[PDB]
Order: structure tokens, then C-alpha cells, then sequence
């Protein structure tokens, strides 16, 4: 089964340099032409690079020409994107994608790496409980962190239906916060326990908080 | 560069109906147009290539057409899962260009929100700031309004909201308003309210607590 | 087991700046030709897809025109065009047949 797994995204400072990688599995990598595509937060799709089967020809749009370099290691089945002189407008999810062997477009894509270019520094979040007072609601508030992203599970992936994790919001602090909530049977409140699992990999923060009706 | 224009950028279509997305080209691109479907938090997947050919594994109610400069994507028997942003792309000449995207919102029947208020945790109050949050759950359409009042004083310029993307199975939105305050001003007042209006509500819905009770 | 053969238009020497026709033909098989590629060792020039027709690679748009038939017309030859060209037939149920054309763009 065809797989494109990307890594190397992160936070890096203006003018800095970063190298993304994309590991291919499930097809003959050396047979395929490859691209990188980026997408700014809340924006559309921007083609960024193109490399031939072998590596002998490369193309880039002007926006990025000179600073980004696409390469490949067909022995390791891995595609790379070398980024230099990173400016603000390079913040984006970066996708790798293989070219159709039946046409000249983009057949299959990786999940993407977020690349954040900024002067601000990594900060972990505080996890606070949203406690329940039919159907009942509760959840976790995740306040003051940088950069994105943060991931929230419930009961370490067990509790999945009824969960809403909201888009992060940038506060005036220049820091982000969000909330995750789940709706549950009210009957289930005094019996089964509800734990959120907050993970902020940039700050190497992992926290599990349990929400219960508050001790008044 | 060849400029791909997708307009409207937004379309609201009822379940079961037929959506028609448009993609114009600043110059002739032949039939070297593709269409991608991008669901939230997900990589784009390829729907149509060669202007009208359907990628394998793609349901037959997706169909593309067009040549030259005017292209079209048509989603028949539209359903909740089809909520996505759809981009056209030309590969006739360099540089490769994507269109702006057209978000297809599924225009389901009106659903009133379910409101919930959460007072700040004591563990947060140990740090000087208190956050009071209000949840609006599984409603349609998107437009909904939230007013905070502390001791019946309407709050302003101290809240922030976030809406989820349209749900892929029931096509509703959910919303969170967050009131951020000093612990100082939090402790100087006692009743905290979240008041919600919405097209599915015959009359405004309020949810309250009194700081220090239960 | 795999009976077909490729004829070609033969190895080419041509002056800079002209246009020239390259073509192959598959014979002595009845397999269905699902796709024909034109390549250059590392570069894909054009795909004639069974029921869709011709697409020229975007990096060759104005250098290559499709046709005649399953062939190509290279348009304004430069010394850089010198090299081996391949017509690659994807067929069912025989498989992949390949024919080779060498092109030498001279500056007499």
C-alpha cells in the first residue's frame, strides 16, 4: 500500500534553515517523479518544487527559487526539501506528492509537516478542566502555548464520538489557546471517568487531566 | 503565470442535490486540469485528472468536464462527507498553478445549539487569570451569537470565539466563546452568564453560574 | 511469449533549429495498447493515454507537438536535444514494449 510519510517540520527563526524529508513505501520510488506543495494557514495550495525520476532536472516557482532545494535519495526511498533564508511567508504545511504515472499531475500526497517561521519561542500549555454541572458536557481548556500544533485525545483514544476539539485561537499574548469538549450521558458522570490527553510535541509536554464534577 | 480562478469560493447546497463548481483559466490549458478534495486536517486527494477522468476509488457521483479555459466539477447526490474545499490545478505549463478553492457547505436543516457554561478551574485561579468558557453544540446554520454578562454587565472586547468546521456526518457546527479575566475582576462579581441566540431557538438561551457556589 | 516488435523512424541527424518527426509502431501482436510514453532516460515528454488522447509534459510544451499518429514532432531543435529517445508501449496482456531512437542535432 502506497505511503508517503513526512518529517522535519518545526519552528525555525527568520533567515534560518530546515530540511524536510518524505519516506516512500509501497511503490517503486525510483520510478516516480515527485513534488513538494505548501499551504499557508487558512490559505490555498502553492506548488513549490518538482524533481525528476533521477534527480537531473528540478523546477521551482520564483517565490522560492534560490532558497529551496529539492533532492532525492532513491536508495533510501526518501525525498527531501532543503529550506534556506526562511521568511515569514514560508510558514505553511508542506506536502510531498508523487506524480501520476498516467498523466502529469499529483497522484498521492503525504500528511504534511507544519513549518513555523517566527522569532517567538516554544512554550508549553496549561491544561485546565471544564467541569460538568439528559446529556452532559465537559472538556479540557489548553491555554498559552506556542507554536501550533497541539493534539487532544480522550481516554487515550477510547472515547471518540461526541468529541469536539476547536481550532486554536491566537491571543493578544501572541500565544495560542484552544478547548476540547465531549458530550456524554449524564448518568455516566458518577461512574466512568473522563481523562483528556494533551500532547504538545514542540515543548515535549504530555499531560493527562481528569475532569470530574467540582468539589464544592 | 496562468491564473486559475475558482468562483464562487463558497457554495451552500442541500444534501442529495447537485453542486456545480467552476474553474476558469487565464489562458488555454487544454485538458491538463485536475481537481482535488481537501477535508479538514487532511491532505488533498485527487478526484479528477485530465479534466474529466476519475481517479480510482473515487465515487461516480464526482464528475469533471471542460477544455480550453472553462472547467467544471459536479458533485451529484451530495452528502455530509463531501464537505471539503475543492481546488482545481493546471499542469499545461510552468509554473503549476492551483485555483483559490471552493468550499462546499452542506445546507442541512436548522438545528438549535445546546449551550453549556464552564466556570474557571481553581487550579487556573492560582495564576491570576480566570477563563470562563461557553459551548454551543451541534447547530446549523453557522450564524449564532453569544453575549457574556457579568453581574448583568454586557462584556465587550474581552471574549474570543472559535467555530469547528462543518461536521462530516451530521453537518453541524460547534462554537466556543471564552471570557478571559483577571482573578481580581473575577472575584469582584458573582453571577456569570452566557446568552445565545440562533435561528433554531424560539427565544434566547442563557446559562449561568454563581462564583463560589456549585 | 511476447511476440510484438517495434519499428521506428530510425536514428536521426538534423541541423539546429529545424523540426522533425519521431515515430514508432507496434506490430505482430493484438494486445491492447493502454498507454504510450515518450521519454529521454530521465525525462517524460508525452503520454498518449488510451481513451484520453495526448498530454505534453509542461516542461516540453512548446518544444514538442503530439503526432502524427502515436509519434511526436520535436519543434525547434537545439544541440541540447541530442540524445536517446524512447517510445514505450504499455499493453495488455503482453506488457511493456520499448523502441529506441538516437537523435544528433548538429551545427554544420
Amino acid at each position: 500500500e502506497v505511503q508517503l510519510v513526512e518529517s522535519g517540520g518545526g519552528l525555525v527563526q527568520p533567515g534560518g534553515s530546515l530540511r524536510l524529508s518524505c519516506a516512500a513505501s509501497g511503490f517503486t520510488f525510483s520510478d516516480y517523479y515527485m513534488y513538494w506543495v505548501r499551504q499557508a494557514p487558512g490559505k490555498g495550495l502553492e506548488w513549490v518544487a518538482y524533481i525528476t525520476k533521477g534527480g537531473g532536472s528540478t523546477y521551482y516557482p520564483d517565490s522560492v527559487k534560490g532558497r529551496f532545494t529539492i533532492s532525492r535519495d532513491n536508495a533510501k526511498n526518501t525525498l527531501y526539501l532543503q529550506m534556506n533564508s526562511l521568511r515569514a511567508e514560508d510558514t505553511a504545511v508542506y506536502y510531498c506528492a508523487r506524480q501520476t504515472n498516467y498523466d502529469f499531475t499529483m497522484d498521492y500526497w503525504g500528511q504534511g509537516t507544519l513549518v513555523t517561521v517566527s522569532s517567538a519561542s516554544t512554550k508549553g500549555p496549561s491544561v485546565f478542566p471544564l467541569a460538568p454541572s439528559g446529556t452532559a458536557a465537559l472538556g479540557c481548556l489548553v491555554k498559552d502555548y506556542f507554536p501550533e500544533p497541539v493534539t487532544v485525545s480522550w481516554n487515550s483514544g477510547a472515547l471518540t464520538s461526541g468529541v469536539h476539539t476547536f481550532p486554536a485561537v491566537l491571543q493578544s499574548s501572541g500565544l495560542y489557546s484552544l478547548s476540547s469538549v465531549v458530550t456524554v450521558p449524564s448518568s455516566s458522570l458518577g461512574t466512568q471517568t473522563y481523562i483528556c490527553n494533551v500532547n504538545h510535541k514542540p515543548s515535549n509536554t504530555k499531560v493527562d487531566k481528569k475532569v470530574e464534577p467540582k468539589s464544592c | 503565470e496562468i491564473v486559475m480562478t475558482q468562483s464562487p469560493a463558497t457554495l451552500s447546497v442541500s444534501p442529495g442535490e447537485r453542486a456545480t463548481l467552476s474553474c476558469k483559466a487565464s489562458q488555454d490549458v487544454g485538458t491538463s486540469v485536475a481537481w482535488y478534495q481537501q477535508k479538514p486536517g487532511q491532505a488533498p486527494r485527487l478526484l479528477i485528472y485530465w479534466a474529466s477522468a476519475r481517479h480510482t476509488g473515487i465515487p461516480a457521483r464526482f464528475s469533471g468536464s471542460g477544455s480550453g479555459t472553462e472547467f467544471t466539477l459536479t458533485i451529484s447526490s451530495l452528502q455530509s462527507e463531501d464537505f471539503a474545499v475543492y481546488y482545481c490545478q493546471q499542469y499545461s505549463s510552468y509554473p503549476l498553478t492551483f485555483g483559490g478553492g471552493t468550499k462546499v457547505e452542506i445546507k442541512r436543516t436548522v438545528a438549535a445549539p445546546s449551550v453549556f457554561i464552564f466556570p474557571p478551574s481553581d487550579e487556573q485561579l492560582k495564576s491570576g487569570t480566570a477563563s470562563v468558557v461557553c459551548l454551543l453544540n451541534n447547530f446549523y446554520p453557522r450564524e449564532a451569537k453569544v453575549q457574556w454578562k457579568v453581574d448583568n454587565a454586557l462584556q465587550s472586547g474581552n471574549s474570543q470565539e472559535s467555530v469547528t468546521e462543518q461536521d462530516s456526518k451530521d453537518s453541524t457546527y460547534s462554537l466556543s466563546s471564552t471570557l478571559t479575566l483577571s482573578k481580581a475582576d473575577y472575584e469582584k462579581h458573582k453571577v456569570y452568564a452566557c446568552e445565545v441566540t440562533h435561528q433554531g431557538l424560539s427565544s434566547p438561551v442563557t446559562k449561568s453560574f454563581n462564583r463560589g457556589e456549585c | 511469449m511476447m511476440t510484438g516488435t517495434i519499428e521506428t523512424t530510425g536514428n536521426i541527424s538534423a541541423e539546429k533549429g529545424g523540426s522533425i518527426i519521431l515515430q514508432c509502431h507496434l506490430s505482430s501482436t493484438t494486445a491492447q495498447v493502454t498507454q504510450v510514453n515518450w521519454e529521454q532516460q530521465d525525462q517524460l515528454l508525452a503520454i498518449c493515454n488510451a481513451d484520453l488522447g495526448w498530454h505534453i509534459s509542461p516542461s516540453f510544451k512548446d518544444r514538442v507537438a503530439p503526432g502524427p499518429g502515436l509519434g511526436l514532432t520535436l519543434q525547434s531543435l537545439t544541440v541540447n536535444d541530442t540524445g536517446e529517445y524512447f517510445c514505450i508501449y504499455h499493453t495488455y496482456p503482453d506488457g511493456t514494449y520499448t523502441g529506441r531512437i538516437f537523435l544528433e542535432v548538429l551545427e554544420l
